[PDB]
């Protein structure tokens, strides 16, 4: 069933089970025609499909050539996602396929079941909880690949950098949940507070920077506050 | 005009006939019904006075025996009997019309409601459905699962309907997956007709016997079957012409038919909604659609 607060435990167990997040699957910007008219004009997109344990993050590049010449886009695209994922489980190891899959979106539910329908052994699961896997475009190195993309393509990144040499996957999920959840509600004032310090890098083979233990604390609180500020600058608080 | 005689009548019950139904009293002198016509299945159905749960009854075509109801005390129930001595069953039915003993089926002769809602049912389907080959008649009740239902316990009682199941590797071409969910012509046409039913007169009497073991026996499996059959057309864009102008005639006379005390359980809005508003087949059922909006507006 649905996965929620009070099942949230189960991320972090030993079988193996992969979030999938379509949200940046079909991009777009919308314009005006010499004509005075509206359209609309497609960018590159990626398919966020993560392991919460591990951190492994299988970022599938939707390239524009993919749309052309096709109608009703944005219903395409959740049987898009759905078909790439049912790839990727092709393509990995028995011992590697997932036991359940989690949607973010409801809509993903049927797709992805039809897609799944040689592996009925495999969950496919819906959220209640209201994750910002949408933010994932905030991440400078992730949103460089897939605008520069020019055909379909795979990129495999771990999203928790080395954090689990010293953290647990319970509190690396909780990390990155907050940093996205901040570039969400405020992006230009989230990538100050990661950045502010220049001394501080991003390792070459990593996406977020090289804080200690103590500056993590110091960060992730200035998170905290600016996603509260944000809340209180929004309804007046 | 064939005739379903009766032993006797030892407890008090509610009789069907096809559409028709009337009150026996425990120990009334009764001995039948007469003047079935020839030509069409029929179902005669029973629901005790003491105990409405448990509607049954028995699927029958009087072309193919000599057939006739008494009840038996020991399995508590009115059942069904084939004679096979030819003239000592037509001595004993005479007997009872000359004491006037039996109803008379009541068919007014404007009315082609029974034809309507049995078109393409045949005995032959119904007794693979229900299997109990040792009988040419068929018994059915409210209690009775599908083979579908039982998947999701007693096999022998089982309503083996075809399964239809619109997110199975039956239904879903590998790599016309998007394809074939949103578009369920090759299902239907390929997989059900070409495939299974062989042509269209069969799936509608099987779609016809599943509404009618719903709205006589309130068969919920049945219900579930029904439906289903209807979505599946309505959900394919490719349906040839002369199935859609039947299955609007089909819908009508069954809308027509239903009980209105029972509209809330016997139709199931998602269903009705899609069919007749979001589908393909959305501007096809002019009757049904024009007899589901003056009848049942508030399932709309
Ligand atoms: O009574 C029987 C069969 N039977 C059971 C014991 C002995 N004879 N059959 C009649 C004939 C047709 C009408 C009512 C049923």
């Amino acid at each position: 069933g649905a996965m929620n607060s009070s099942n949230y435990a189960e991320l972090f167990n030993n079988d193996i089970k992969l979030f999938v997040d379509d949200t940046n699957v079909y991009r777009v910007t919308v314009h005006k025609t010499f004509e005075g008219n509206v359209a609309t004009k497609a960018i590159n997109g990626c398919i966020f499909t993560l392991n919460p344990k591990t951190g492994h993050l299988f970022l599938k590049i939707i390239h524009t050539s993919v749309w052309a010449g096709q109608k009703r886009l944005s219903q395409l695209a959740k049987w898009k996602t759905a078909e790439e994922v049912s790839a990727l489980v092709r393509s990995l190891p028995k011992e590697e396929q997932p036991k359940q899959i989690i949607v973010t979106r409801k809509a993903m539910l049927d797709p992805l079941e039809v897609h799944m329908l040689d592996f009925p052994n495999i969950a496919i699961r819906p959220t209640e909880l209201r994750l910002p896997f949408s933010a994932a475009m905030s991440i400078d190195k992730l949103s460089d690949v897939v605008m520069k993309a020019t055909e379909p393509q795979m990129v495999l990144f771990n999203i928790y950098d080395d954090w689990l040499d010293r953290i647990s996957s319970y509190t690396a999920f909780s990390r990155l949940t907050l940093l996205l959840r901040a570039l969400k509600t405020n992006e230009e004032s989230a990538k100050m507070i990661l950045l502010s310090d220049p001394t501080i890098t991003i390792k070459s083979y990593h996406l977020w920077p090289s804080f200690t233990d103590e500056q993590w604390i110091t960060i992730e609180s200035q998170m905290r506050d600016l996603i509260l500020t944000e809340y209180g600058r929004k309804y007046n608080v | 005009m064939n005739t379903v005689p009766f032993t006797s009548a030892p407890i008090e019950v509610t009789i069907g006939i096809d559409q028709y139904s009337f009150n026996v009293k425990e120990n009334q002198p009764f001995h039948g019904i007469k003047d079935i016509p020839i030509g069409h299945v029929h179902v005669i159905h029973f629901q005790h006075a003491d105990n409405s749960s448990m509607r049954y009854g028995y699927w029958f075509d009087c072309r193919m025996g000599n057939f006739y109801i008494q009840y038996d005390p020991k399995d508590g129930l009115y059942k069904m009997m084939e004679e096979r001595d030819g003239a000592k069953f037509e001595n004993i039915v005479h007997n009872f019309k000359e004491r006037q003993m039996m109803v008379s089926y009541p068919k007014i002769d404007e009315d082609d409601t029974w034809y309507n809602l049995t078109e393409f049912v045949q005995m032959d389907k119904i007794r693979k459905i229900v299997r109990k080959d040792e009988n040419q008649f068929s018994y059915v009740d409210s209690s009775m699962t599908t083979v579908q239902e039982n998947e999701l316990s007693d096999p022998a009682h089982s309503l083996n309907y075809t399964v239809i199941n619109f997110k199975s590797r039956e239904a879903i071409r590998p790599g016309h997956e998007m394809e074939d969910f949103l578009d369920k012509s090759y299902y239907l046409n390929t997989v059900m007709l070409q495939g299974i039913f062989k042509n269209s007169s069969n799936y509608f009497g099987e779609l016809q016997f599943a509404f009618l073991n719903a709205m006589f026996f309130g068969n919920y499996g049945s219900s579930l079957q029904w439906h289903a059959m209807i979505e599946l057309i309505c959900s394919s864009a490719t349906v040839p012409k002369h199935m859609l102008d039947k299955l609007d005639e089909i819908l009508y006379y069954q809308i027509k038919t239903l009980p209105e005390q029972y509209s809330d359980i016997l139709l199931n809005e998602r269903v009705w909604n899609i069919c007749l508003y979001s589908s393909f087949q959305k501007n096809s059922l002019h009757n049904t659609e024009k007899i589901m909006e003056n009848k049942y507006p508030e399932l709309l």
